[PDB]
């Protein structure tokens, strides 16, 4: 559970090297992490500090949407993310749009790239036992940078006895603020396609090539170690939903959440 | 691995 | 070390669920599983059976020359891997002609596609803090699938305080016959780069999706994990090499290995 | 994730 979270964060902090991102800010770091979370009947939104769920919520329709405009979601009530609010082919327009050259945040992109998400969705239902159920996602500023650059995370399906699994790989992630984040939007993204697949969801496992702490993020870190995780609570899907297109806000509810109080990251 |  | 793949191959057989590969063979299959090797001062060749120490060294010179003759490999006396051995764009081919379209055994691919080994060592001459050094190789069966399919394998370096490390994510991977076999291999891999690039081996980390067990070695790895590991063997390397194209099976030397007797497994 |  959590105390797989906790006992990283506390192997960083002990045995992490001194190590700077690329804008020069320091951090302590790691290589090769990797924790598992039970999807089944519990939902792995972090307790020992408030988890923004509405920005992971919003933010995750918004990727689904394939969207590159960020007012549409700044406009949800939530901040976290050459015209204004156009993002370029960001990591929602590479899930639906992959491969197609990216023009215009007006554009219509209707049958051009790869549609990753739904190809993921369609293996699933023709062929559960495939190994090959994987979707990829870049770093824009990768892209113009050489030929075929490496991907920045991917994310790899599994099916057993009607249970859906994922397993996220990224190549660096930040263990204070991005990890419980995206261990809560990579678990939601195993909910929907379970639910519209019928299957039940299984595990999430979060592997990490470089995992990190910046420098400024250490003293509240110690803090959230002393606070003892509560039991995760439940996501409640509310109606039947045929296509992933198709779910909304509104759709979900988080049941029995009673996390320790919000901790402040400097961005 | 590859231009996306 | 290795009481982590003794540890894994026990957890499968206590609950890895029973499951068909493509030729409908059984296994039985967990999803997720990573573990740690240490390159420092030792070299990972298991000990609870004598790996193919020969076909592992053998084979890697092979894909490092980016051969597509299965020739080229067998004539070395090792066995492990349209006209007679033209095996088209094996992960080799990929690994240094990324991209190029294949045509045959025989061709000159001089200069087309990109060289993802040379880019990897470029790389860490250039920015050891990088972390995207990456490099990919996809099933051949895959290629004319579909569009865009996704990679097989793919191997992530890191370095710090003159240390590389890599870790190997390998979609699906066999426990049994596969997995030590590999261990081996992309230890090799990081000892060479790190020569080539003046660096001293870190760590190997290993991170599968689908990890499996065939029903036919079940038997055999019963017996291997009542075996004790022995020690690590070292590695030495016997001259100083400069270019990764000038390594020769006789640069290597394997020190103290000591393992328990060989176990065939079924192919 | 893509064609080679």
């Amino acid at each position: 559970g959590e105390l797989q979270y906790l006992g990283q964060i506390q192997h960083i902090l002990r045995c992490g090297v001194r190590a700077d991102d690329r804008t020069g800010t320091g951090t302590l770091s790691v290589f090769g992490m990797q924790a598992r979370y039970s999807l089944r009947d519990e939902f792995p939104l972090l307790t020992t500090k408030r988890v923004f769920w509405k920005g992971v919520l919003e933010e995750l329709l918004w990727f689904i949407k394939g969207s590159t405009n960020a007012k549409e979601l700044s406009s949800k009530g939530v901040k976290i993310w050459r015209e204004e609010g156009d993002l370029g082919p960001v990591y929602g327009f590479q899930w639906r749009h992959f491969g197609a050259e990216y023009r215009d945040m007006e554009s219509d992109y209707s049958g051009q790239g790869v549609d990753q998400l739904q190809r993921v969705i369609d293996t699933i239902k023709t062929n559960p036992d495939d190994r090959r159920i994987i979707m990829c996602a870049w770093n824009p500023r990768d892209l113009p940078l050489m030929a075929l650059p490496p991907c920045h995370a991917l994310c790899q399906f599994y099916v057993v006895n009607s249970e859906l699994s994922c397993q996220l790989y990224q190549r660096s992630g930040d263990m204070g603020l991005g990890v419980p984040f995206n261990i809560a939007s990579y678990a939601l993204l195993t909910y929907m396609i379970a639910h519209i697949t019928g299957l039940k969801p299984g595990d999430f496992i979060h592997t990490l090539g470089d995992a990190h702490i910046y420098l400024n993020h250490i003293e509240p870190l110690k803090i959230q170690l002393q606070r003892e995780p509560r039991p995760f609570p439940k996501l409640r899907i509310l109606r039947k939903v045929e296509k992933i297109d198709d779910f909304k806000a509104e759709d979900f509810q988080i049941e029995g959440y009673n996390p320790h109080p919000t901790i402040k990251m400097e961005m | 691995c590859q231009l996306y």
